[PDB]
RNA sequence: CCCAUAGUAGGCCUAAAAGCAGCCACCAAUUAAGAAAGCGUUCAAGCUCAACACCCACUACCUAAAAAAUCCCAAACAUAUAA
RNA sequence: CUCGAUGUUGGAUCAGGACAUCCCGAUGGUGCAGCCGCUAUUAAAGGUUCGUUUGUUCAACGAUUAAAGUCCUACGUGAUCU
């Protein structure tokens, strides 16, 4: 019969080696998780078409930030095989109240709180 | 003169599938991609 | 066209108790 | 090399061997340390079927191949090789090393076939009435199995089988 | 001849060679061990 | 020996193997001389006599071969085998029983 | 193994139900075409076979 | 001068007084009445038992799995018996007479009507498990003879091994995991439910690892 | 349908058999081979 | 030299870039010169109008 | 590929069993050759293998086919930088 | 799939095709002397009888023939017939 899958504690404890490929640190977690879902949930059990509305990840290749807490990353688990998860980056730190209406989410995971749509100078 | 008996994919004989080099080279970019969502939920 | 025989085990058709 | 002769002087007949002029291997190799002579030149899987110059160094004058053992070629090679030099004489591109034809004998005109990368001998190979199913199609095959590890340039590998 | 899927030489006579194709097993002191390849 | 005591000896007459056993150009010849030399081999005919000569001379190798035609078959095995010889030896044998019969 | 004879319908028109059984050895044939059933014929026509060669077996 | 070396020596080793191997009979001594489902995963999967040698050197490992009826066991005794010399050699069972019963309805019937009569037994054989053994003072090219004959009769893939070459075997196949360059596993993506692929997988794939199809071993598969 | 356990080999889902050739067991290959080496 | 000892394709070499810089001033400014003396008729434009 | 003498037809059994129907032993001559591994003979002969010598045969020791009934069935291609 | 119908045996008529070849052709092996056979490879261009009984397909039997082949074609073909 086929049913919900009981993913092992084992694959999500990263080896030294993964980390010098993702270049994340351990010691310094990202806050916050970057979804994009890249697969239908058509043809898939109902659980994940239920989690993939509780992500409001309706809508494909549409970012959705979440938090990187271990009842968020559960949901995460079970849908992993439907969207693509990087982590947030925040080059020059959270957006402020003066730049809220400057931001954009680059293709990197950037988030920049200036957007000039000007060539640089340098 | 070579048919396959009943419908094509379905029964006990079926038409012959096979995995082209597109179709491996699919399935492991979409692995590589599950790869790495394995490590961003390890911390 | 033969004729067959028949099945042997009667009852068994208990529901569950809940 | 050496040649044999045979002379009848005097109703006697006398066979004599003798000593003619023996090439001998460029010197300096790139690479020394090669243990056959197709890789000390660096040749290994960059020859086809269509370089002459290079078959032509391990075949005898009547297109038969060399012994393993004289030309030191690796086993590997030998068969590489003696493949190579038999679709080169499929293609017509060794008019010099014809088969040896007994006095008094001359071959019948035959059609002229053009053909490259011929694998199999073509009076053995019997036509493909029945194509078949394209799940179990019948192909023509094409070049040699053994030169698959050839250096390929192009992203699509060689197709062994039309 | 007798067709066979397997080729198997019948005594020391007996020898392999590959013509047409296929490979025929052929004994000039015992005709009988004639086999063509299936 | 066995491929030669097929053919026999009937049509050679006298066998000669003249070779240096010093030198280094007479093993061809030498093997040749322990073909014809097998019993197999002259038991084929009685009649044709053997001679192995041993000098010291220096000069090459000859193997000396007469046929009861009255025709001479030699062969130096300086620059030859003892194969090539054996071929040479055999396909005269066929050749000089065809003309006496 | 051959049509049927009577009257059936259309079953015996496509379907041989008779089965006929001849022993090369002996020559004895014997028929059987009671049944629907080719298989249900041959079994009983091979238990007269075998009833038949019983007794020719006792005869030899 | 031929170099020669030295022999084994066999004789240390002792040889049973019935050296032949024993009977098996169609049906076990006193018939099963109750009739038993067709229970397919008894051939399903590799074998957890007799998978080891016992007391011989030499035996047929079992490459697939299948059922060993009457008929399959007069193949193995009489071929063996036959091709062995009870004065060195001794041939013992590593599999049971058959004790699975089998259901064969009357020709002819349709389907309903209950389940059919029992009509024969069988043995269920998994992959890797050996079926008969061998042993004595031979070597294995003096067995291997008639091993692989009686072999590739059985209704399942076989082949005669011996002490050192299933340890060979065994040995090749974890040198081949360790050594494979293939970044993708079918264990790891597998467990791990990469791509949903546990959609169209079976739970029996967690633990048979590709390895295994049905009742067919792909000794190929890392 | 045919139940998992058959006489013949079943066919596989294309997911399953698509999985099957990517699994493929990659032999190491050394950069020189070993002949080409004293 | 084989048939597989060197790409069937010819080998191309690029220019020097310290030369080449050199090179496209001249060329941006011949064509620029242009543009100042008027030596252009008709003018076709690639725009980008609602998407 | 090349080559093969001998105690001795070992004893016993057997009408006969001589390496090769069974049983026991399986020692020894010659630099080298099993009281015989495969054929053969009514029994013997006879032909090979395991020996010596010669000599770098300097071997792979992983495998196997096909047939249906209106008419084969896209055409083709092994070579120009993975997109 | 078809019951707001897809008409059943066998025969007549016309036959289309497959080759797993009954005859004729070309070959290998034989416990192939020859004459007749057995077995296998290849070959589908051509041919493959007339009658008594039985509704018959068959089968039995008579007389022949180089041979009286095995099957498919909606158990070929009833808007052609019986
Ligand atoms: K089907
Ligand atoms: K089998
Ligand atoms: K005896
Ligand atoms: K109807
Ligand atoms: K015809
Ligand atoms: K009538
Ligand atoms: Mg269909
Ligand atoms: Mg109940
Ligand atoms: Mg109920
Ligand atoms: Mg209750
Ligand atoms: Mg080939
Ligand atoms: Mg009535
Ligand atoms: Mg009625
Ligand atoms: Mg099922
Ligand atoms: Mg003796
Ligand atoms: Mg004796
Ligand atoms: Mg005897
Ligand atoms: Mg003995
Ligand atoms: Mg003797
Ligand atoms: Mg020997
Ligand atoms: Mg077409
Ligand atoms: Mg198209
Ligand atoms: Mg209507
Ligand atoms: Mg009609
Ligand atoms: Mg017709
Ligand atoms: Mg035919
Ligand atoms: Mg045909
Ligand atoms: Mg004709
Ligand atoms: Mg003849
Ligand atoms: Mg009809
Ligand atoms: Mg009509
Ligand atoms: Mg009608
Ligand atoms: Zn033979």
């Amino acid at each position: 019969k086929f049913t919900r899958s009981r993913i092992p504690e084992k694959v999500f404890q990263a080896s030294p080696e993964d980390h010098e490929k993702y270049g994340g640190d351990p010691q310094n977690p990202h806050k916050l998780h970057i979804v994009t879902r890249i697969k239908s949930t058509r043809r898939r059990p109902y659980w994940e078409k239920d989690i993939i509305k509780m992500l409001g990840l309706e809508k494909a290749h549409t970012p959705q930030v979440h938090k990187n807490i271990p009842s968020v990353n559960a949901k995460l688990k079970v849908v992993k095989h439907l969207i693509r998860i990087k982590p947030l980056k925040l080059p020059q730190g959270l957006p402020a109240e003066e730049n809220m209406s400057n931001t954009c989410l680059k293709s990197t995971g950037e988030l920049v709180v200036q957007w000039h749509l000007k060539p640089v100078e340098q | 003169r070579g048919r396959i008996p009943g419908r094509q994919w379905i029964g006990k004989h079926r038409r012959p599938r096979f995995v082209s080099l597109r179709a491996k080279q699919n399935m492991i970019r979409r692995l590589e991609i599950e790869a790495e969502n394995h490590y961003w939920l390890s911390m | 066209k033969k004729s067959g025989g028949s099945s042997k085990n009667l009852g068994g058709k208990s529901s569950g108790r809940r | 090399f050496r040649e044999v002769v045979e002379t009848q002087e005097g109703k006697t007949t006398i066979i004599e061997g003798r000593i003619t002029a023996t090439p001998k291997e460029s010197p300096n190799p790139p690479n020394p340390s090669g243990q056959c002579p197709i890789c000390r030149w660096n040749l290994k899987h960059k020859y086809n079927y269509d370089d002459v110059l290079l078959l032509s160094q391990f075949i005898r004058p009547h297109g038969g191949m060399l012994p393993r053992k004289i030309t030191g070629l690796c086993q590997e090679e030998h068969r590489k090789i003696e493949e190579c030099v038999k679709m080169a004489h499929r293609a017509g591109l060794l008019p010099n090393h014809r088969p040896r034809l007994p006095e008094g004998v001359v071959p019948k005109s035959k059609p002229q076939l053009n053909r490259y990368l011929t694998r199999w001998a073509p009076g053995s190979v019997k036509p493909i009435y029945k194509k078949g199913p394209r799940w179990n199609r019948v192909r023509m095959p094409v070049g040699s199995p053994l030169l698959r590890d050839n250096v390929c340039y192009s992203r699509t590998p060689w197709k062994l089988y039309h | 001849f007798k067709n066979k899927t397997v080729l198997k030489k019948r005594c020391k006579d007996c020898y392999l060679v590959k013509r047409r194709g296929r490979w025929y097993v052929y004994c000039k002191t015992h005709p009988r061990h004639k086999q063509r390849q299936m | 020996a066995a491929a030669l005591a097929r053919l026999g000896l009937r049509p050679v007459k006298q066998v000669r193997v003249q070779f240096c056993p010093f030198e280094k150009n007479v093993e061809s010849t030498r093997t040749f001389l322990q073909t014809v030399s097998s019993e197999k081999v002259r038991s084929t005919n009685l009649n044709c006599s053997v001679i192995a000569d041993v000098r010291h001379d220096g000069s090459e190798p000859c193997v000396d071969v007469l046929f009861g035609d009255g025709h001479r078959l030699i062969m130096r095995g300086a620059h030859l085998t003892a194969l090539e010889m054996l071929t040479a030896f055999a396909s005269h044998i066929r050749a000089r029983d065809a003309a006496g019969s | 193994t051959f049509r049927a004879k009577g009257a059936a319908a259309q079953h015996v028109n496509k379907t041989d139900s008779a089965v006929r059984l001849v022993h090369i050895p002996t020559g004895l044939v014997v028929e059987c075409q009671q049944e629907r059933s080719q298989i249900k014929n041959k079994e009983i026509a091979f238990r007269v076979l075998r009833a038949r060669l019983y007794q020719q077996i006792i005869e030899k | 001068v031929k170099t020669l070396l030295p022999v084994p020596s066999f004789e240390d080793v002792s040889i049973p007084e019935k050296p032949k191997l024993r009977f098996i009979e169609r049906a076990p001594l006193v018939p099963k009445v109750r009739r038993e489902p067709k229970n397919l995963s008894d051939i399903r999967g590799p074998s957890t038992e007799a998978t080891e040698f016992t007391e011989g050197n030499f035996a047929i490992l079992a490459l697939g799995g299948g059922y060993l009826h009457w008929g399959h066991f007069e193949m193995m005794r009489l071929t063996i018996n036959r091709s062995m010399d009870p004065k060195n050699m001794f041939a013992i069972w590593r599999v049971p007479a058959p004790f699975k019963p089998i259901t064969r309805k009357s020709v002819g019937h349709r389907m309903g009507g209950g389940k059919g009569a029992i009509d024969h037994y069988v043995t269920p054989v998994k992959a890797g498990r050996l079926v008969v053994e061998m042993g004595g003072r031979c070597e294995f090219e003096e067995v291997q003879g008639f091993l692989d004959q009686v072999a590739h009769k059985l209704p399942f893939a076989a082949k005669a091994v011996s002490r050192g070459t299933l340890e060979k075997m065994r040995k090749d196949q974890e040198e081949r995991e360790r050594n494979n360059q293939n970044p993708w596993t079918f264990e790891r993506i597998a467990t791990a439910n990469m791509l949903g692929i546990r959609k169209v997988l079976s739970p029996y794939d967690l633990t048979h690892k590709g390895k295994y199809w049905g009742k067919f071993y792909m000794p190929k598969r890392v | 349908g045919s139940k998992a356990v058959t006489r013949h080999r079943r066919v596989m889902h294309f997911q399953r058999q698509k999985l099957m050739a990517v699994t493929e067991y990659i032999p190491p290959k050394p950069a020189i081979h070993p002949s080409c080496l004293p | 030299k084989t048939s597989l000892s060197s790409p069937p394709w010819p080998e191309v070499v690029l220019p020097d870039p310290v030369e080449e810089t050199r090179h496209h001033a001249e060329v941006v400014k011949k064509v620029n010169e242009m543009i100042v003396t008027g030596q252009y008729g008709r003018l076709f434009a690639v725009v980008h109008f609602a998407s």
